[PDB]
């Protein structure tokens, strides 16, 4: 069956009208994974980057890459970056800036909220290929972090611990016995949203859902993770070991991983049904 | 800096709220996207969950001036989303010069209102309309300007029915003079005494009594020259709503009905001076009282048991200090006299007690009356004049 | 003949009302598009405005700027 | 009689034009309308960068 051609069609006619439907945009992205030469075009849409209309692209890519070219050359004169600093710290200045959060120097540590923003970046980077692009994605989608879902992310472990026993109530228990689901690494998951936890090429199917305002697809995301290593989960016996292996899983099995925490996510959540 | 003062608000002096509110106002206009909005949101926070009188009248004023301005396009998307929205607790609430003020507005949004949403305008103002065991001598008077919503409600119905009368859709002049007469009778269910509700009574009949119908059984008003002016929409006529144009039928029996009680049971002279003054005049249009289920024989009882009993002396008031029954004998005969050309339509005991109030009459200063009368009662009534 | 003629004036009265309505809301529609295009008109207006405040702060930053590196320059 | 009937057919049918041309009217106005709801979206859409 030929679905990703009914898949890329579908999305090829909801950004055919001259005014592009976000909530059709997030409710395909829900349903339907991106195809990646409408990825960033479409995340750049629903996380706002660029407006609803069409015609207006021109001009707000333009003010875009004024912005972000205005904001690198003030960090230049400041030399807070360099040509040597990499991209994603540089974006991670650029952000500081445009927030007001700007350190006095380079040389002082980055605070948490500056090392989830450099991961996302970092992901990022491997996604979306124009730096301007990538800086906007990554800055829209790491304030959404901290805006449209401020509440809805710490909920998350939670979400996490009663989808996990509601897929394999054993393993959860196998978790709570070594009294590590604390200690479980939800800063990586749901703070920096799984960058550098998932490949890229897999960690997009992701943000995907991310971006059309799922957060609820992360705990899918970690549970699938705990399914797919139920041989090794179950062989685990001590909560350090618990967290260092789930901060480097086995990336083989991401692509996999992430597909069947989508399947899941479907099916716990529903399938997504556009509106009449 | 004014969404901080939104943000705070609550611990603000008035005047800032007061600047808020005019900056939020310049910002609630159809150029400017989600206008609607802004002003559900402005309306919700500082009318719906404030309780400062002068800020909510602000609020309240702004919301009159976007309609003054902006029910030129969108009255019906203001309507739905803030007027009904927000307005529709003006019945609950405690401050009297917002109540007052909100019924004002209600009114002269609804007055114009010729969609779906006049009912639920009008759901507002009956609310209002649909308003104590202790009172002291001065308490009187300062409690007393805690009814005036009432008095602008009903002052509003008049001039929205002076409008809705010659407008489509029918059913909006028809509920307008279904409120107006159900509250007029309800003043009388409840035997109101207060100087506002007498004024209220006053008005009410004053615009109700000028509603004449031609042979075409179509309501008319008059005009500010004093020009009457037909209705092609609103009639005098009885349907009964059990199993085209849609055509309004405002019947005149719910009027002579409450016209009935005036006589019966009104106690301001000011009312019944002027229920007795028009009464001839209405009567002169007997489609009026044929098209609808009046009673005249309730009329004549009326007015006959009124002469007849000093008891109407007894329940009037306000009457000027030298008030007797003469006068009263001078201010009826004259319905009386109007009441001959019904003859056919009184029962006999009735035209017999009218008889007899013309006779008594002679004793009086409207002796000339009572005689020209009563030889129209001659020629009409032989039977009952022999 | 009363409700006949009755019925008449009902539609004719009728007619020179929707008459008028229509001619309302032809002038409605006529002032309603010349509202669309002035507040296009704001909208250029106001992106232009925005525009000016973007270059003014450009060259207050540019003044800065050129302060930064001299002083730079002087270290 | 008559001449009252053919013009309460005449009148009644033109009632039923007018008002089809008055429902044309509002067509245009809710249109005219959500059309400025869109210029401002976009003005604002570009406005906001």
């Amino acid at each position: 069956g030929f679905r990703g051609v009914e898949e890329k069609k579908s999305l090829e006619i909801l950004l055919k009208d001259d005014r592009l439907d976000t909530e059709k945009l997030c409710t395909f992205s829900q349903r339907f994974p991106l195809p990646s030469m409408y990825r960033a075009l479409v995340w750049k849409v629903l996380l706002g980057i660029l407006p609803p209309h069409h015609e207006s692209h021109a001009k707000v890519m333009m003010y875009r890459k004024e912005q972000y070219l205005d904001v690198l050359h003030a960090l230049k004169v400041v030399r807070f970056v360099s040509d040597a600093t990499p991209q994603a710290e540089v974006y991670l200045r650029m952000y500081q800036l445009e927030s007001g959060k700007l350190p006095r120097s380079p040389s002082f540590p980055l605070e948490p909220d500056d090392e989830v923003f450099l991961a996302i970046a970092k992901a990022m980077e491997e996604m979306v290929e124009d730096s301007v692009d990538c800086y906007w994605i990554t800055r829209r989608f790491v304030n959404q972090l901290n805006t449209k879902y401020r509440d809805s992310l710490p909920q998350l472990p939670k979400a996490f611990e009663q989808y996990l026993n509601l897929e394999d109530g054993r393993l959860l228990t196998h978790l709570r016995m070594c009294s590590a689901a604390p200690k479980l690494p939800y800063d990586l998951w749901f703070k920096r949203c799984f960058a550098g936890c998932l490949p890229e090429s897999s960690l997009q199917r992701v943000w995907d859902k991310v971006v059309s305002g799922s957060c609820k697809i992360l705990v899918f995301v970690a549970v699938e993770i705990l399914l797919t290593f139920k041989i090794k989960v179950m062989a685990l016996n001590s909560a350090e070991k618990i967290t260092k292996f789930l901060e480097n899983i086995p990336q083989d099995s991401s692509d996999a991983i992430v597909s069947k925490a989508i399947d899941l996510w479907h099916k716990h959540c529903g399938t997504p049904v556009h509106s009449s | 800096y004014f969404e901080l003062v939104e943000r705070c608000a609550d611990q603000r002096p008035e005047s800032s709220l007061l600047n808020l509110i005019s900056y939020r106002a310049q910002s609630i206009h159809p150029a400017k996207d989600g206008w609607i909005q802004n002003l559900q949101a402005l309306m919700e926070r500082f009318f719906r969950s404030e309780s400062r009188g002068a800020v909510r009248i602000k609020v309240l004023d702004v919301l009159s001036f976007v309609l003054l301005i902006n029910r030129q396009f969108y009255e019906e998307e203001l309507i739905n989303s803030v007027v009904i929205s927000q307005l529709s607790h003006i019945p609950e609430d405690k401050d009297h010069q917002v109540r007052k003020l909100a019924t004002q507005l209600l009114v002269d949004l609804a007055e114009g209102c010729h969609t779906h949403h006049f009912n639920s305008l009008l759901d507002i103002i009956e609310k209002v309309m649909a308003r104590p065991p202790e009172l002291e001598e001065r308490d009187v008077a300062a409690y007393s300007a805690s009814l005036e919503d009432v008095k602008t409600a009903v002052l509003g119905l008049l001039v929205i029915l002076q409008t809705k009368l010659y407008t489509l859709p029918a059913s909006h002049a028809t509920r307008v003079y279904e409120m107006l007469v159900s509250h007029i009778q309800l003043h009388y269910k409840h035997s109101y005494t207060l100087p506002i509700a007498s004024s209220i009574r006053l008005q009410a009949f004053d615009f109700l009594l000028l509603l004449r119908a031609d042979s075409l059984h179509r309501l008319g008003l008059p005009n500010k020259d004093g020009v009457v002016r037909f209705s092609p929409y609103c009639v005098c006529d009885y349907m009964e709503p059990e199993r085209a144009v849609r055509l309004g039928s405002v019947p005149y029996s719910l009027l002579f009905r409450v016209l009935l009680q005036c006589l019966k049971q009104e106690s301001d002279w000011k009312v019944l001076k002027l229920v007795l003054g028009r009464l001839p005049e209405s009567l002169r249009y007997k489609v009026l009282i044929f098209t609808s289920p009046c009673s005249v024989d309730q009329l004549c009882s009326a007015l006959c048991s009124m002469l007849s009993g000093p008891k109407t002396l007894e329940r009037l008031r306000g009457a000027p200090e030298g008030f007797s029954r003469t006068d009263l004998h001078l201010a009826v005969v004259p319905v009386l006299t109007a009441l001959i050309s019904y003859h056919n339509y009184l029962d006999k005991t009735k035209q017999r007690e009218m008889v007899y109030c013309l006779e008594q009459g002679l004793i009086h200063r409207c002796a000339s009356q009572c005689v020209v009368a009563l030889s129209i009662c001659s020629v009409e009534m032989p039977d009952i004049i022999i | 003949v009363l409700q006949q003629t009755q019925r008449l004036d009902t539609s004719q009265k009728r007619i020179l009302e929707l008459e008028s309505h229509l001619a309302k809301k032809d002038h409605l529609l006529l002032e309603q598009k010349k509202y669309l295009e002035d507040v296009k008109l704001q909208a250029r207006g106001q992106l232009q405005a925005a525009e000016s405040r973007y270059e003014a702060q450009k060259r207050i930053t540019q003044v800065f700027e050129l302060e930064i590196l001299d002083l730079y320059g002087r270290l």
